[PDB]
């Protein structure tokens, strides 16, 4: 059990956290600057 | 004697080793950043909230070590390199 | 017995192993993330009071676009903006889950917890930690030039210390998961250790080192997004 | 509270209670509060003091030659010469600063701050 | 099972301290921001009307 | 020879250094932290109630490593990792 | 070659490691908190009366840890964890 | 006792006592730069982009021989030189 | 051999480590302790009167911990615990 | 057991020991000049191009020391003196 | 083996620990004296005569533990305690 | 085993002893000395020269210890007395 | 069946390297210190030059004392091993 061996899932927990960044740079971000620079 | 037995001993001193230095830069240098920071704060009483930006960044800097530092304590008495 | 590691779910596939636990935490991270998102996207209050998730998410784009500010020009970079702010929510909720009271035993002693911070796993970080490497490294290439970008970070600051700035960009990925992983990876430890008193006095302990965990992984949490920052102000210069 | 008073070389300008007096001196900014210990800095050459009084908004003054006095009784500002936020002018905040002379871009920069916009 | 009947009340415990000490000065300065705003809406409106 | 002895022997030593660390960092990160609050309150003695509010997480972000050690202490001599 | 008398030695070992890093943190800690309270008092003679209220509070702090590690250590000389 | 086993406890111990030191080292030097760092900014708030470039050299000098030492850990742990 | 041989050679180290971390820290702590009194007697030549009583404390904490280290230090190497 | 075994584990020890000196020493001396260097940038932003000068020097200086103790990794760990 | 071999081996490595930690402490506290010392004289010259006697303390102190140190190393290395 | 064996490993692990404690108090002697000398040319940059005559005498003095360790390790490892 | 002799050897040794990894930890950090505060106050005071060493050379004075008294002990450790046998 070396826990410091990287794993597939590697692989995998990039693909989710990219998913989680588009739906943050697309959805989330650019709304609230736009309504900061609104006010 | 088998030879896992002194692997192992010799897995733990190093072990305790890595923490004891570890614990040793954790502890001087939160103790010198949260030292600035108190000056600071004392110094200048509202600059409170700018200073906790680059405290931080110095607690997270040295807090490295030290954790970098654990996560080799467990793999050297978890999975023992060299194990036989 | 601790029982460091034994990953639990673990599968299978395209020939390289994947290990379950680390999955489902991610993505239950990722579906609360989603969630908030979709929260805030349909209640924006563009001129109304705003509600709490409004807040919430505006406060932490202020802090981050400050952070960018300070560092680079926030119109050279805004790409780092989002990144920075996902990363933060991301390793936050990560750790913030881990709070609730997971852990049973499985009739062997040893605590098991039904939900395990995915930060704990190697691969969570080192995938954040070198994506974070791979995008800073492709903004100051971009920045920079090809040819001047590699040259530009032998030379580092000062010419003649070419072979330390060699070591230093090296250290950044790694400096950034370890550290991470510690910072989470203890905590692991010592619930599991909390474990080993008996519940009328397990309580206590398990109780206050998990309020302490929730400080810890918030401060972990900024320090990666702000590190994550200046990574790329410093590569992203002249 | 403690008793702020700021003093020009002709006219005392200011004398009263407050709660809070930040400034700049050449080692850095200050910040007093009632019970300071004793205490004699030089303010920077394009000072600012914010004095926080209660109940009042902050008084925010551009001096010119300043120097800091904190003593157990009252903290004491000395200005060769002192404009209040009221009695300063954006337009001539302006062009008196980013001008040659020293004195006058000092002097320029020290109501801007006091202004606010900095 | 133990070790989740300590869990549990550990939980509680944190709750509770949670509830009883961050809770409050969170929510009021979630209250501060929204009257700023609020009073920031109020003050153009009335700046249009003048 | 009994492996045991050699494994307990090495888990001891290991977690005494663990815990001299620990002490290290512990104590000098408060007597540095204690100086910096010390400091402020004699400048601003009116300082004092927010100096505390640092002062804390400087001690917080020690003492945590300390009882971090500890904790591993613990795990070395009461649960030896590789214990045969 | 008795067990009980390695697992004794690594005992002594560890607790005079255990000592004699609570002893460097607790004196030099100690050294730091009093240099902070003697700067204190000899720029403001009459401060001295609230400057002890934070001293004492850092050297809990400092003492505490060292108690701690005491208790440790008579845990592993005397109840020596792991011996048969 | 076959000789690998000595040689894996020794390098085991070796290693333990490279990365405690660079820790300590590592710990102890950022937070004496992130002191001037907070220090710095606390009396020049508009210091605080000037006081980037000295300051991340001199950690990027510290660091370095941290790391320099991990490396050099994991050639006594992983890649033991002498193993027959 | 002899176990009292290994375990008088094990107390005899643990003795050394709890007078030699003995050392360092009462050196240190009244190094910095008497730093303070220095300067502040050459910054306020007639506070000597009203220094040395926050010094003493200074100090009777340091020396306490030193002390008390070698009075455990005999009990190492005098009356050995666990000495079969 | 054969001799190369115990002068190989004696020098992967002794290494361990050089560099971890080494790093310590390192990184805490690092970490003063870069205190001195920042505070001075912070006090005279204009000093900062004239005091790389004295700075690097110290940094060399330190540096050097180090580099000296990586040194003797090729003396001790790979070529062992009076290894049979 | 004989026993009084590993006694003796036990009996100078707490010797040597005995010294080092000594020595740390008298360096390290006898530094930090003087540098009050000259600093003192630095920014005051009258005060060459009144900051000799504070001073003298400081390094008696110091000092103190360091022969105490050796002292009891003596007593370590030529009467060895439990020796048979 | 042979004698020599035990000898070598020994007078390794002195040596790295030596090389270790040099290398400490060398680096962070070094350090702080150039620490006050970049803060005095910050404070004036015409001081240059005439700073540099004493802190090379304090840098000379620390080398000098340094390097006398190096001297005796290298007595150590090749000319390790009592070889037999 | 190892000679008494080179536990006694090895042992002393470890313990003169110990001698030498303090007394030089303490002679290092010492004139570190020492020096820090002697160019700091000819920064300040170039005037105080001469007056300067008298306290200066005391320090350091005693430092290096405790540095060599060290070293004595080390020689006695290792070239003339108590105990030996």
């Amino acid at each position: 059990s070396n826990f410091l061996i990287p794993n597939g899932t590697f692989f995998a927990v990039l693909i989710i956290f990219l998913i989680v960044l588009g739906v943050i740079s697309k959805w989330v971000v650019p709304p609230i600057s736009k309504v900061l620079a609104e006010r | 004697l088998d030879p896992n037995a002194i692997i192992t001993a010799g897995a733990l001193i190093g072990g305790g080793l890595i923490m004891g230095g570890g614990a040793i830069g954790a502890g001087i240098g939160d103790g010198i950043a949260g030292n600035a920071l108190i000056s600071g704060i004392a110094r200048q009483p509202e600059a409170q909230g700018r200073l906790f930006t680059p405290f931080f960044i110095t607690v997270g800097l040295v807090e490295a070590a030290y954790f970098i530092n654990l996560a080799f304590m467990a793999l050297f008495v978890f999975a023992t390199p060299g194990l036989q | 017995a601790i029982h460091v590691g034994h990953h639990t779910l673990v599968f299978e596939l395209f020939g390289m192993t994947f290990n379950g636990d680390t999955i489902l935490a991610t993505a239950v991270t990722a579906v609360i993330v989603i969630a908030l998102a979709f929260y805030l996207r349909a209640k924006v209050t563009s001129t109304g009071v705003p509600s709490g998730v409004q807040l919430f998410w505006e406060a932490l784009t202020i802090q981050m676009r400050q952070q960018i500010e300070g560092s680079i020009g926030m119109k050279i970079a805004p790409f780092v903006l989002p990144l920075s702010v996902t990363i933060f929510v991301f390793i936050l909720i990560s750790n913030w889950l881990a709070v609730l009271p997971l852990q049973y035993g499985g009739a062997d002693g040893a605590a098991a917890e039904l939900y395990k911070a995915p930060a704990s796993d190697i691969n969570f970080v080192l995938a954040l930690a070198l994506f974070v490497f791979v995008c800073y490294h492709a903004a100051g290439i971009w920045r920079r030039g090809i040819v001047g970008h590699p040259i530009k970070v032998v030379k580092g600051h000062v010419a003649f210390l070419a072979p330390i700035n060699i070591v230093e960009e090296l250290a950044k990925p790694i400096s950034l998961a370890l550290r991470l992983f510690g910072n989470i990876f203890a905590g692991g430890i010592l619930v599991a250790l909390i474990a080993m008193f008996p519940w009328y006095i397990q309580w206590f302990p398990n109780a206050v080192w998990k309020t302490f965990d929730l400080f810890v992984g918030l401060i972990q949490a900024f320090i990666f997004s702000l590190l994550t920052i200046l990574y790329f102000s410093q590569s992203m210069e002249l | 509270d403690l008793n702020v008073e700021i003093v020009a070389v002709e006219r005392e300008l200011w004398s009263g209670p407050a709660t809070f007096v930040f400034t700049r001196t050449t080692a850095g900014e200050i910040g007093i509060l009632p019970r300071h210990i004793p205490l004699v800095a030089q303010l920077v050459d394009d000072a600012m003091v914010r004095v926080e009084r209660e109940g009042e908004d902050d008084l925010r003054i551009a001096v010119d030659g300043g120097f800091l006095s904190v003593t157990e009784e009252t903290v004491r500002i000395l200005v060769e010469n002192a404009q209040f936020e009221s009695e300063i002018d954006a337009d001539a905040a302006k062009e008196d600063a980013a001008s040659d002379d020293e004195r006058t871009a000092a002097w320029g920069r020290a109501r801007l701050r006091a202004l606010g916009q900095i | 099972m133990s070790i989740f009947i300590g869990q549990l009340i550990g939980f509680a415990v944190i709750a509770f301290i949670i509830v009883k000490w961050v809770v409050p000065p969170v929510r009021t300065l979630m209250r501060n921001q929204q009257e700023a705003v609020r009073a920031a809406l109020a003050e153009s409106a009335e700046a249009a009307k003048k």
